[PDB]
């Protein structure tokens, strides 16, 4: 497992580099290869078959398949995801999970906005209890998602959908 | 280009057609360019109308294309989908909402779009 | 004129749609609420009706003066669509008429925007209420409807009416006046005198229809403001649509000028 | 009271001279509050017809 | 536009008619939203009074005759005060807002009306 | 800030503060175009209480008295930490809005209420 804990920042000299060097700039005067700068690492991190372990260790190392995550780190402008780089690393990357600073100053500490926050592999990385207990989970926080300004005059609600909110708003 | 030469009618699908008008984006750069609108590349038109040209209906045999679309920052009227919409000829959209009702093909009948 | 200006409006507005959508089902479950009270309180006035109806022509010995030849109803709050501005539209149209007889008019008023109304234009009010919860007592109702009936029976009314809001069904409420005070082989054993009984029973039989007439106007209140927050809805979408076209236009616009500087300044370097 | 039928129409309060007449009183005395003197009636009609027309713009 | 050019009557006619079409630009939103009944006793009267003003200010020129048809007007600094002034007092508020688009002197807004 | 270097009393202060003021946030934006009595019962009484910790967080300074004309105060943990428990637990929801603005500790809050 492995964690680049700013990759805006290698972003940030490698511009440095590129302008005192007199390469061409572009869109916020990055180089016209910084998307091929995170493209070239983060396709490194993968899962390998037993037939590539089998050839690189000549046979040592038999029936095994080895891996390399990543949990690469990037930081936005005032929630900007937009931006030029923090657009190529959510095009190279199998999934984003985005923390707000509103559901942060809102006492919700791991702040991890489950709406928008996705990964393409899914249920295939899940251990069978989890994934079976996990369905379930989504549906209320989206149910609490449609429902949550009528928080504030839950008095004036049918019983089903009372009962969804109050649901939702333990899940959460 | 050789299966319409055939006599065939051919499917050609591109994976992803902002990624090619990126990759224009970077090689402009690279070799120096200036800078277009938004920041693509002077050449945006040209790029997207020689590759687009050829896929067409011709007397030996023709070639569709299905070619998925990407709109940066949401924004349909940004050079690259702007530049792209010109050359389509439909627009097949699929809904979270209809494959939510067990539906499959998740296609929306009232957002999809047809110039034939 | 700036990305983040128009960033912070649409955010702005965003947040008062989200609340004026929760505002519609809270109209329509106060909607359902008013009508279940419209339909406990008719066993009673029907009843009442049917006793005076023998007690009168069983007895044909003795007639009260409200069987021989305004009270106006209005909301405490704001988000009516149209419901309060289309009642008195109908009333100035019986108003006038009274005047062009030549007679003298006397209201009684239920209200804080009716009451506002009248005193923006001058309007004689002999009785007033107002402030009253969205599902009302009874009890509130007896001062404002007796001062119109002893000008009824002092000589000061020839004929005396409920002005207020009908619910022809839930997307319609239309504005109405009904007349008040105006209206079969055995006998009952009269306890107390029948006159006692009847004189009693008439006054009860008007106070039931102004009550009636209240809950009947809240159930329209509730109805018209589920109209007026859908509406707001549906407003503030085609403003937060616009201005995000012109934020737009703002994003490519701010990119293509950052370029133009670097490019500039690359070429003096 | 019927052979068949017994019906009992009971009121919500206690009626009674004293507060059946304060409440007249009360209702009196708000509308002496409420209004201070005579003011332009003719308005009406143009003030109706001002709320008609922007009433339809909204909706 | 200073009193010591102008006078004190223009300088306050033209002054009064920017301060009512300020005041009508800010509840622009407000209006767009809930609508003008929502508004209270005095801004109801003030932007019925800027919705005229607004109309008065409109003109048919000699020259754009052949666009529309419509014969052109001349209008004195004279006959622009008094009724820029009646407006703002008051004077006109039973008038129909359409009675004073393309009309030229305030005399006109009146016959307008009648139709 | 974090409770195994300060403490729990003070780090659960902090992020109630914080709580009530991220909330009032959306509710300023609310109460500009649909007012004040459209909120529930506890929507109306958090707003007083944001409205005042956004007051009770001023100071009069040393520095600043050449700015302000009143003279500086200076606070203590201890005592900063109490006067904002008191207005999240509901303690001073019968004194003025006004009474919480530059005020160094939570008594003197207590004392301009009555001037």
């Amino acid at each position: 497992l492995i964690v680049y804990d700013d990759l805006s920042k290698q972003a940030v000299a490698y511009r440095q580099i590129s302008l005192l060097l007199r390469r061409p700039p572009g869109r916020e005067a990055y180089p016209g290869d910084v998307f091929y700068l995170h493209s070239r690492l983060l396709e490194r991190a993968s899962r390998v078959s037993e037939e590539y372990v089998e050839k690189f260790t000549n046979g040592a190392v038999t029936g095994k398949t080895g891996s390399l995550t990543a949990l690469p780190i990037i930081e936005t402008q005032a929630g900007d995801v937009s931006a030029f780089v923090p657009t190529n690393v959510i095009s190279i990357t199998d999934g984003q999970i985005f923390l707000e600073s509103a559901m942060f100053n809102s006492g919700i500490r791991p702040a991890v906005n489950a709406g928008i926050s996705v990964s393409r592999v899914g249920g295939a990385a899940q251990t069978k209890i989890i994934k079976k207990l996990s369905g379930g989970i989504r549906t209320a926080l989206a149910q609490y998602r449609e429902l949550a300004a009528f928080a504030q005059f839950a008095s004036d609600l049918d019983e089903a959908t009372r009962k969804q909110l109050e649901h939702g708003q333990r899940v959460t | 280009e050789k299966f319409r030469d055939e006599g065939r009618d051919v499917l050609l699908f591109i994976d992803n057609i902002y990624r090619y008008t990126l990759a224009g984006t970077e090689v402009s750069a690279l070799l120096g360019r200036m800078p277009s609108a938004v920041g693509y590349q002077p050449t945006l038109a040209e790029e997207m109308g020689v590759l687009q040209e050829r896929i067409t209906s011709t007397k030996k045999g023709s070639i569709t294309s299905i070619q998925a679309v990407y709109v940066p920052a949401d924004d349909l009227t940004d050079p690259s989908p702007a530049t792209t919409f010109a050359h389509l000829d439909a627009t097949v959209v699929l809904s979270r909402d209809i494959a939510s009702l067990g539906i499959y093909p998740a296609v929306d009948p009232l957002d999809s779009t047809s110039r034939q | 004129a700036g990305a983040k200006e128009i960033r912070s409006k649409i955010a702005s507005i965003k947040s008062t749609q989200k609340i004026t959508n929760a505002m519609e089902k809270v109209a329509v479950s106060k909607m359902r609420k008013a009508q279940m009270r419209m339909a406990a309180g008719r066993p009673y006035a029907e009843r009442i009706r049917q006793v005076i109806g023998h007690l009168a022509n069983a007895n044909p010995e003795y007639r009260h003066p409200f069987m021989v030849e305004y009270i106006v109803v209005s909301s405490d709050r704001g988000l009516c669509g149209g419901l309060n501005i289309n009642l008195f539209k109908s009333l100035v149209k019986d108003m006038s008429g009274y005047r062009e007889q030549g007679a003298e008019i006397d209201l009684c008023v239920i209200g804080s925007k009716g009451a506002s109304f009248f005193r923006s234009f001058g309007g004689n009010v002999v009785a007033a209420i107002s402030h009253l919860g969205e599902e009302p007592s009874i009890n509130d109702l007896i001062g404002s409807v007796k001062v119109m009936l002893d000008a009824y029976l002092e000589g000061r009314i020839d004929r005396l009416f409920v002005v207020s809001n009908k619910f022809v069904n839930t997307m319609t409420q239309k504005p109405t006046v009904e007349q008040l005070i105006p209206l079969h082989h055995w006998d009952y054993l009269y306890e107390p005198d029948a006159k006692s009984l009847l004189d009693g029973l008439l006054v009860r039989y008007v106070e039931s229809q102004v009550y009636q007439a209240v809950v009947e106007n809240n159930a329209c209140e509730q109805a018209a403001r589920m109209i007026a927050m859908k509406n707001a809805t549906d407003n503030a979408g085609e403003l937060i649509s616009d201005l995000q076209l012109i934020y737009n236009k703002a994003r490519q616009a701010a990119i293509t000028q950052e370029i133009s500087e670097i490019v500039g300044g690359a070429a003096a370097v | 009271v019927q052979p068949n039928m017994v019906k009992v129409l009971a009121d919500t309060v206690v009626r009674a001279g004293d507060l059946d007449e304060a409440a007249a009183q009360e209702a009196l005395k708000a509308a002496e509050k409420a209004l201070q003197g005579k003011g332009a009636e003719f308005d009406y009609s143009a003030a109706a017809a001002r709320l008609a027309e922007a009433a339809a713009q909204l909706r | 536009l200073d009193p010591l050019v102008i006078g004190q009557d223009h300088y306050d006619t033209a002054r009064g008619v920017q301060y009512v079409l300020q005041r009508y630009k800010e509840l622009k939103d407000i209006i767009a939203i809930l609508g003008m009944d929502e508004l209270s006793e005095a801004d109801k009267l003030l932007v019925a009074r800027a919705r005229k003003i607004q109309r008065f200010l409109s003109q048919p020129f000699f020259v754009a005759e052949v666009f529309t048809g419509s014969p052109g007007k001349y209008v004195s600094l004279k006959d622009t005060i008094a009724g820029f002034k009646g407006i703002l007092n008051g004077d006109y508020d039973h008038l129909p807002e359409q009675a004073f688009y393309m009309v030229g002197g305030i005399e006109e807004a009146v016959e307008k009306a009648k139709k």
